[PDB]
RNA sequence: GGGCGUGUGGCGUAGUCGGUAGCGCGCUCCCUUAGCAUGGGAGAGGUCUCCGGUUCGAUUCCGGACUCGUCCGCCA
RNA sequence: GAAGACAUUGUCAGGUGGGGAGUUUGGCUGGGGCGGCACAUCUGUUAAACGAUAACGCAGAUGUCCUAAGGGGGGCUCAUG
RNA sequence: UUGACAUUGUGAAGAGACAUAGAGGGUGUAGAAUAAGUGGGAGCUUCGGCGCCAGUGAAAUACCACUACCUUUAUAGUUUC
């Protein structure tokens, strides 16, 4: 166990100069060579929510697309031919449906910054159409990873204590054991300072 | 230390198996060495025992108990 | 000669007992230990005088080796090895023969 | 068997992830000179040994195969 | 006087070491050697219409190649004029 | 012949290496800057300076939560000359 409720108790209530969202990243390392099979993976279990400003882009157009559009933030059609070059920035998360399966002409010219291709780490073909919505719009890393490491995502939001990081941490730092190798080293979460912007530094 | 077999240049006439020079080993004690050098220094008497009193690189150093 | 990578073939696992999907790789020897009795042993016998005690083998006349495929079952990762040929050349990668084309 | 390197035009080679890649001899063709030689230019000349991956993009980085060269190693 | 915890000496370890030691350095074969392989094999013939059958007899071949050039089915008919 | 250990005791400096804290920096492309990463999104801020939706650049540019690499350097710990 990392910390039971150890020097993160209440040092996020105490400290506010700034009401606003607070997120927080968690970054560590543990180094690799240059290969790209086991890096940035492991879509975890979360209940905190996020509150986030990103865009789900859902493509399908039946009766229910408003059904879509209050489980869900956007709804588009295949009229791909000039929708889109320069538009999709701003994302953490993105989802389709059935008829996303041959879209390779709007695939290749603008799929390609961010690199969200569907790709094997890009599933968004779903069938399952209301459990993914809620709980999962919560920043999760499931892209693809540098030469050396790719380990950061907000476990809390400012406005969120510790009540649900008692559980959602041992849930969570269980991190690469199901797929990758023992070269990393046991539960190689460390020393982590908890500042989004305006917290303090506490060292293990 | 060792016993350097006692052939001139190294060569002993024989088979690789007895072609061996520097590391064979006595197969008597120093001490026993010793004892021998002793009793033979004062063959009116006779060796009891001896004991380790030192040692340095070059020699070992030994008491001898003899009786008349 | 060109070998898949995958065979469904018999698998004598006590759950399968049928054929099976196999993962086909090729064998490797594998690192030679030492405290294998016979590795001690030899050891043993090469140390002190008297140089080398067991014989070197020189006359070498084969110019192949036979290839042996590990086939590793995809239920119950029971392996199975069976060996082909000899062949100069060995391919697992499947690059299918394609009849009525231009040279 | 392990470790360390090499492969580029008809030839000999240099090379930054922004290069079908700069050079020097071969060929042509101009220029210079009254003219010949010498010199100066330009044009053709390389699927970068081969196959995949990585990268926004590889001659270049990584993995595999072929050939060559050092050192070490050796019980069927 | 010099020299000094270095030399030296001891024990292991790597290099070098025909100065020295021990040993080895195929067979068939119209002598042996050189050549060849008739040394493990395959087709036809020698071979005398069962089988067997020699020669450094004759004409050749083998140490590979193939995820199909293996297995099953269907359709079709080839060289040549 | 070379190394290690022993013979083998007593002192000084100097130079590294590894950890330990700090320090700034970086090519072509162009948006708004010599652009080496990273997740989030517009604000904390002396300025409305920097960024947001704005363009484009492989990449967003305040902000580091970690420093991807350095030695150019400083202190005390271990170790090697
Ligand atoms: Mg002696
Ligand atoms: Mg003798
Ligand atoms: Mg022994
Ligand atoms: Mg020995
Ligand atoms: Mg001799
Ligand atoms: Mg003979
Ligand atoms: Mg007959
Ligand atoms: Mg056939
Ligand atoms: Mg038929
Ligand atoms: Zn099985």
């Amino acid at each position: 166990v990392k910390e039971l409720l150890k020097y993160s108790n209440e040092t996020k209530k105490r400290n506010f100069l700034e009401t606003v969202e607070l997120q927080v990243g968690l970054k560590n390392y543990d180094p690799q060579r240059d290969k790209r099979f086991s890096g940035s993976l492991k879509l975890p279990n979360c209940p905190r929510p996020n509150m986030s400003i990103c865009i789900f882009g859902d493509a399908f157009d039946v009766d229910r697309a408003k059904s879509c559009g209050v489980d869900a933030m956007s709804v588009d059609d295949l009229k791909k031919l000039n929708k889109n070059k320069k538009l999709i920035k701003k994302l953490s998360k993105k989802y389709n449906a059935f008829i996303a399966s041959e879209v390779l002409i709007k695939q290749v010219p603008r799929l390609l910054g961010p690199q969200l291709s569907k790709a094997g780490k890009f599933p968004t073909p779903v069938s399952h159409n209301d459990d993914l919505y809620g709980k999962v719009t919560d920043v999760r890393s499931t892209i693809k990873f540098q030469l050396k490491k790719v380990l950061c995502l907000a476990v809390a939001v400012g406005n969120v204590e510790m009540e649900e990081d008692v559980l959602v941490n041992q849930i969570l730092m269980s991190v690469n054991f199901f797929v990758s190798l023992l070269k990393k080293n046991w539960q190689n979460v460390g020393s982590l300072v908890v500042k989004s912007s305006m917290g303090p530094a506490f060292r293990l | 230390g060792n016993r350097k077999r006692p052939v001139p240049k190294g060569a002993t006439y024989g088979k690789p198996t007895n072609q061996g020079v520097n590391e064979l080993k006595y197969q008597r004690s120093l001490r026993a060495t010793a004892e021998e050098r002793v009793g033979r220094r004062a063959a009116n008497l006779r060796v009891l025992n001896s004991y380790w009193v030192n040692q340095d690189s070059t020699y070992k150093y030994f008491e001898v108990i003899l009786v008349d | 000669v060109n070998v898949p990578k995958t065979r469904k073939t018999y698998c004598k696992g006590k759950t399968c007992r049928k054929h099976t999907q196999h993962k086909v790789t090729q064998y490797k020897a594998g690192k030679a230990s030492l405290f294998a009795q016979g590795k001690r042993r030899y050891d043993r016998k090469q140390s002190g005088f008297g140089g080398q005690t067991k014989p070197v083998f020189h006359k070498k006349a084969k110019t192949t080796k036979k290839v042996v495929l590990r086939l590793e079952c995809v239920k119950c990762k029971t392996r199975a090895q069976l060996t082909l040929k000899r062949c100069k050349h060995f391919e697992l990668g499947g690059e299918k023969k394609q009849k009525g084309q231009a040279l």
